[PDB]
RNA sequence: UUAGGCGGCCACAGCGGUGGGGUUGCCUCCCGUACCCAUCCCGAACACGGAAGAUAAGCCCACCAGCGUUCCGGGGAGUACUGGAGUGCGCGAGCCUCUGGGAAACCCGGUUCGCCGCCACC
RNA sequence: AGUGCAAGAGCAAAAGAUAGCUUGACAGUGUUCUUCCCAACGAGGAACGCUGACGCGAAAGCGUGGUCUAGCGAACCAAUU
RNA sequence: CCUGUCAAACUCCAAACUUACAGACGCCGUUUGACGCGGGGAUUCCGGUGCGCGGGGUA
């Protein structure tokens, strides 16, 4: 029961919300894989009337790439309980978002007979802090 | 759910099991549907027709009943998918069915996939089905060659239980050979 | 303008403000009088003024009757007396006047009125057995300023 | 009426009851009728094509052949006989 | 079985109501017909309710009216027991009356006109501006009320 | 249907909740990227290959009515409204009687936590 | 929400969005309805066919312009194919 | 939560009633030929009143 209940990292999303790009290059080095362009929506007074146009870049790491990054990434932050989502997620900062979830999360990500994960199988800030804190660092 | 005016989707839609828009287009042919479905371990082919109170399956074949004709191999692969279509196809021919349109449900039209193998299998059984040859994996892969070469990169047998070490696409031939033959007890 | 012009319900309901502009403001000062911080439950006596005929009452009449009614209650129970009275109807019906002969006569907007079916309570007061005859006298003055004849019906009050 | 287009005064008859909103089930859009069959005509708000003139909603005609996938339905408008082209989606068998 | 008598003329009566009377074979004021109590016939009398007098007559009364106003499908031949016996599936007027009231046959089936052309009500009727319950002659009557009327119009 | 596939009706099926279930069986989660195929970046998904583990999700079975929905009883109500008729009443706006139909809100007590068809399957 | 524009209506694994590809906004000829309820009347419009040639898709299929109802013009004469 | 009111261009509801088709009864038609079809001749295209339902208008 506990085996299919113990949390895990689904994805590590590192992104730099600029506002006009050239920054892609560093993310590629700090993470290990190709970054992606970020387009914006709606016209913006702040000389941002152009809808589809580069404004940021992100990277979604999964599995090793995720941990190998967090290893030398988490030590760079001072995690606090507040910095945690209601789903058991947390982000710090260049931004670093960590998406944590239980074993059969795919049930809500597959094409056929997908289903929303029950509030019971959903992760919690509490169960989140633990898992993480239970690995190279401290909470609050 | 929320109130009187709330709109709940059709059941097969909530269950995320039936693409109704694709279904309609499918049914517009007037021909039966070769329903190709797949499980983590198995593959199923059904020849379905329209009915007053629901659909009518006229013939079908599951990868399980493959062993019934001499199959000691796994059932969630290409050779399995093809032969399964062929068996369902053959039985289809038996019940009088002569043509069909491929219904892959919520699966993707990926070139060379198993839903397409099921289709090539059903076609070889003599069923007339609108298709496209260059979307079907090439013969060898259907035989299961891709898995043989994979077992070549051995060091540890690909299959746990022992069906064979370097596997056998030749077994595919035996079974297909057995099906294309008349004697067979459909 | 005479009420004979609008007292009857001889026209479609005309209330949609999304299709009507220039609607004059209501002259009704208040719909809840007396001590509105208190509940009507806290009173032994409840008397209502019931309209005996179905009619339309222009906001100008609601204000005159209500005024002359509450005005009496204030002069008899005090500007803080232990009572409460309610004007439960609101003038939703917009009225017109065609003020050029009968050509393109759709009238211009000139006011508002409340439709009241016979037997309905226009006003309702709640008092103590003491001031029961004072609320009855306020209504006598009120119904003298509205088209129809009215009934002064006593609801909770078995102190006869 | 203020205008005379085909959809004049059709607010009610061409609007779905709230819960019948959304794509309709394919079964009735594929139904097959035989010549001679009595069929009630009623446009399905959710189905754009294959409709007849709204003025005929409520008629109970007679299938007298087909044109492509649509059906040719015979009706009597007042005293005049007319043929209506309509798809199964807007038809229902009588009784 | 109910006896139907038109008491109000055709001028100004709705056409669909006048046609209903004609379908019930009544084409004149004071004309009477016998109608089976069926759902179909029930709607018809209900529609003509305000221009007619109706109800179930007694065996005797029916016999009196048949003897006095019944007529052959064609011809002036008087209708008496002998006529009845020599022309119908019954022995005398009584047998016919019973069969009619029990709804086993109809005046037509027995070669009789479907209509009894009654005489104006002797002593006058109760008026055609109000129903029975209000003291008038219109609408559904008592077996006794219907009998009183039919007899006065024998 | 000791867990499957395709459906019809499209909430009586929704929302929410509780309990129960799987050694070579089923569905899954699950393990894993040489291939077919795949990600404007990610074997996440899609696709392919496969069984070390699991019944915690899903799913299936049993069930709970608090919300939403369906239908039923009793009350509201033969009220509201209404087709036909009237030398009935009212200054009048309007009302009444006879005849034939007949709600809605809401309250209270039940019902409803899907029904059904085809195929396959210890 | 969006879906060019009035209003009312339609639409969620889409009729909306993004990406890519494409030119069916195609030629010929009809059926039917509408215009004009019933009930005769032109231009115009729409739905639905057949034939030809194509686009996309694995395929069923979709595309006779824009989700639907406004955006239109006789004879004579001219120019054009 | 409680408490006071509404809608020609509002509707979770919802009549009476109007209406398509069919069966039944009624009535009608097969020498009075109905229903339908073709052809000749028109007149007519200032209407009015009561009742019901209206919309405009103080009326
Ligand atoms: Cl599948
Ligand atoms: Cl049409
Ligand atoms: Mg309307
Ligand atoms: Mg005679
Ligand atoms: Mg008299
Ligand atoms: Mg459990
Ligand atoms: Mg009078
Ligand atoms: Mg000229
Ligand atoms: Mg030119
Ligand atoms: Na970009
Ligand atoms: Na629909
Ligand atoms: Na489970
Ligand atoms: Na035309
Ligand atoms: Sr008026
Ligand atoms: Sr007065
Ligand atoms: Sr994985
Ligand atoms: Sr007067
Ligand atoms: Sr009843
Ligand atoms: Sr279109
Ligand atoms: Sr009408």
């Amino acid at each position: 029961f506990h085996e299919m209940r113990e949390p895990r990292i689904e994805k590590v999303v590192v992104h730099m919300g600029i506002g006009h790009a050239n920054a892609e290059d560093i993310l590629g080095e700090i993470t290990g894989q190709m970054p992606v362009r970020t387009k914006a929506k709606r016209t913006v007074g702040e000389f941002d009337i152009r809808e589809g146009d580069p404004i940021g870049a992100k990277v979604t790491l999964r599995d090793e790439m995720a941990e190998e990054f967090l290893q030398t990434a988490l030590p760079l932050a001072e995690l606090a309980t507040s910095q945690f989502d209601d789903t058991g997620n947390f982000s710090f900062g260049l931004d670093v978002t960590v998406n944590l979830v239980r074993p059969g999360y795919r049930v809500a990500k597959r094409d056929k007979a997908s289903r929303s994960i029950p509030t019971k199988h959903r992760l919690n800030p509490a169960d989140a802090v633990a898992f993480i804190e239970s690995t190279y660092d401290v909470e609050v | 759910a929320t109130g009187p005016r709330y709109k709940v989707p059709m059941r097969r839609r909530r269950e995320a099991r039936t693409d109704y828009h694709q279904r309609l287009r499918l049914l517009k042919s007037g021909k039966p549907r070769l329903v190709a479905r797949k499980s983590n371990k198995h593959v199923r082919a059904q020849l379905v027709t329209l009915g007053p109170n629901g659909d009518d399956t006229l013939a079908s074949a599951h990868s399980s009943d493959l062993a019934e004709y001499g199959w000691e191999a796994p059932t969630g692969n290409m050779p399995s998918a093809y032969l399964t279509g062929l068996l369902a196809g053959l039985r289809a021919q038996e019940a009088g069915v002569e043509e069909a349109v491929l219904d892959i449900g919520l699966n993707s039209p990926t070139p060379g996939s198993k839903v397409f193998a099921i289709q090539e299998g059903a076609i070889d059984a003599g069923l007339d089905i609108p298709h496209n040859d260059d979307v079907l994996a090439d013969w060898q892969r259907t035989r299961g060659a891709h898995i043989a070469e994979y077992d070549e990169q051995l060091e540890e047998p690909l299959y746990s239980g022992d069906f064979d070490a370097a596997d056998l696409p030749e077994h595919f031939d035996e079974l297909r050979e057995t099906l294309l033959d008349g004697d067979i007890e459909l | 303008k005479p009420a004979s012009m609008y007292r009857d319900i001889d026209k479609p309901a005309y209330t949609r403000r999304e299709y009507i502009t220039g609607i004059p403001g209501s002259k009704i000062a208040q719909h809840k009088m007396g001590r509105k911080q208190k509940d009507a439950d806290d009173y032994p006596v409840q008397i209502s003024l019931i309209v005996e005929e179905t009619v339309q009452l222009r906001h100008g009449s609601l204000e005159a009757s209500r005024l002359s009614a509450n005005r009496h209650l204030i002069k008899e129970l005090g500007e803080e007396g232990d009572y409460k009275m309610t004007l439960r109807k609101f003038p939703h019906q917009v009225l017109r006047e065609n003020k050029d002969g009968m050509r393109a006569a759709f009238g211009k907007i000139v006011g508002t009125a409340a439709r009241v079916q016979a037997g309905e309570q226009l006003f309702t007061a709640y008092c103590n057995v003491e001031d029961a005859e004072h609320v009855k006298e306020a209504f006598r003055r009120a119904y003298n300023k509205i088209t129809p004849s009215c009934r002064i019906d006593s609801s909770p009050a078995g102190n006869a | 009426p203020s205008s005379n287009g085909p959809l004049e005064g059709t607010r009610g008859k061409l609007k779905n009851k709230p819960r019948d909103r959304g794509t309709s089930p394919p079964q009735r859009a594929v139904e097959e009728f035989d010549d001679g069959e009595k069929v009630h005509l009623k446009i399905d708000p959710s189905v754009p094509n294959g409709r007849f003139h709204p003025r005929f909603d409520g008629q109970t005609g007679t299938v007298e052949g087909k044109q492509g996938d649509a059906y040719k339905v015979d009706i009597v408008d007042g005293g005049k006989e007319k043929t209506i082209i309509v798809t199964a989606a807007h038809l229902r068998r009588q009784e | 079985m109910h006896a139907l008598v038109q008491l109000r003329g055709e001028v100004n009566m709705h056409t669909d109501i006048q046609d209903t009377l004609e379908m019930l074979n009544i084409h004149h004021v004071n004309h009477c017909t016998l109608v089976p109590e069926t759902d179909a016939y029930r709607g018809m009398v209900a529609k003509v309710n305000d221009f007619v007098a109706f109800g179930e007559p007694s065996q005797e009364t029916l016999e009196t009216v048949l003897a006095t106003r019944a007529e052959p499908l064609e011809g002036d031949a008087d209708v008496d027991d002998e006529w009845v016996a020599e022309h119908t599936d019954y022995d005398d007027i009584s047998g016919l009356a019973f069969a009619l009231l029990s709804e086993e046959t109809t005046l037509r089936e027995q070669g009789l006109s479907p209509t009894l052309r009654l005489h104006p009500p002797r002593g006058g009727h109760d008026g055609v501006k109000h129903p029975v319950k209000e003291g008038g002659q219109l609408g559904k009557h008592d077996t006794e009320g219907i009998d009183d009327l039919l007899e006065a119009m024998r």
